[PDB]
């Protein structure tokens, strides 16, 4: 379907509390969540809005996808435009750049 | 002084030709033009409404406030006492030619 685009080069996940009543004041470290986001989940295919509920110590999050940028092995740069239509779709990999971002509810510190 | 310090200003600009341009400058429109400069150079990268993502280590590891970025500020910011300098400049908008030698006396003289 891609023919050339199958990974995924740039990732933003919104991140959200499953239950308003379990916020927690912690200290969440980004790159201990792509490292789990990685261990947990390799070679899944992923689109643009699509939900995932994440067990992160003990701690339940709601995961959005808010956008995607798909690029093809060879590229030396992401010159690809992110694209935040559903049609995108991509191979998780090791490099992947994950940009996290608060949750529409704005409560994950 | 913590723009020099801190090896975030080109070795290009000089203070003193700045200091001689701005002519009827206060006190408070020097500190606009430094902020127009810095925003003149923040805008080459983050690419503010055509698309985003362009913000990356390198090109935030490399900023540098040039020369030209304080020439494109000088339009922006103008005085509001030196008014009057302007209508002068714009009076001789014809040129001067010295069609014959009395001019010069006269302007000698």
């Amino acid at each position: 379907y891609s023919g050339k685009q199958s990974y995924l080069g740039s990732i933003d996940i919104d991140i959200s509390f499953r239950a308003r009543g379990k916020a927690v004041s912690t200290v969440f470290d980004q790159d201990e969540l792509a490292k789990q986001f990685v261990r947990c989940y390799e070679s899944q295919i992923f689109s643009p809005t699509q939900y995932l509920i994440m067990e992160f110590q003990g701690h339940f999050f709601d995961l959005k996808i808010r956008n995607v940028q798909a690029i093809d092995l060879g590229d030396i740069e992401p010159t690809s435009a992110v694209a935040t239509g559903i049609e995108t779709k991509g191979i998780l990999t090791k490099q992947t750049q994950i940009n996290f971002f608060k949750g529409r509810d704005g409560l994950v510190n | 002084k913590k723009m020099r310090e801190n090896n975030m200003m080109s070795d290009d600009v000089n203070l003193a030709e700045l200091a001689a341009l701005t002519k009827n400058f206060s006190g408070a429109e020097i500190e606009g033009l430094v902020k127009s400069a810095s925003s003149f150079a923040i805008n080459k990268t983050v690419n503010i409404g055509k698309g985003a993502t362009k913000l990356n280590t390198k090109d935030i590891a490399k900023l540098k406030v040039t020369r030209e970025d304080f020439l494109n500020a000088l339009n922006d910011v103008t005085p509001a006492f030196g008014i009057s300098e302007e209508d002068l400049k714009t009076c001789v908008e014809g040129g001067m030619m010295l069609y014959s030698e009395r001019v010069n006396s006269i302007l000698k003289n």
